[PDB]
């Protein structure tokens, strides 16, 4: 029962538990992506401002 | 630089996990006190050890 | 001044990209602690290392 329990727990952890190092890189990647997206959006708001030079 | 994928991070994570597997194996080998604890390390050695254990008993 | 192209930007981008490639190659050296991971850093050294690894086993 000890042997089966430890192997069973290992098998369960291999499926449900998350590997923090595996996707903390993904988290940082997504943070960089969202920052770049916010910057590009804010750049996009001021894009039509050049029209006013013709009025 | 390509911010849509961190290849260096992926490689570091891969090597880190495959080193962690070996360190866990070494830790369990230390804990058990036996060179061949689980199977597959060497089948011939495990079988020989088992039959010599039978012989000594 | 010509504005259709930014030659200084192109040159800086080229040197930056190749420096990034160099640092990425150098990163795995520290990550794995091995002087030669991907074949191409050296050939004769890798071959003799593998041969002597077989010898030590």
């Amino acid at each position: 029962l000890m042997n089966a329990y430890e192997n069973t727990q290992a098998s369960e952890s291999r499926i449900r538990d998350a590997d923090m190092a595996e996707e903390t890189v993904a988290f940082t990647k997504n943070q960089i992506l969202v920052q770049s997206g916010t910057a590009m959006l804010a750049q996009a708001n001021v894009r039509p401002q050049g029209v006013l030079s013709l009025l | 630089m390509i911010i849509n994928h961190n290849l260096a991070a992926i490689n570091s994570h891969r090597v880190l996990k495959f080193q962690n597997e070996e360190v866990s194996k070494n830790m369990e080998k230390l804990s058990s006190g036996m060179r061949i604890n689980r199977a597959g390390d060497d089948a011939s050695g495990l079988a020989v050890s088992e039959k010599m254990r039978t012989q000594v008993n």
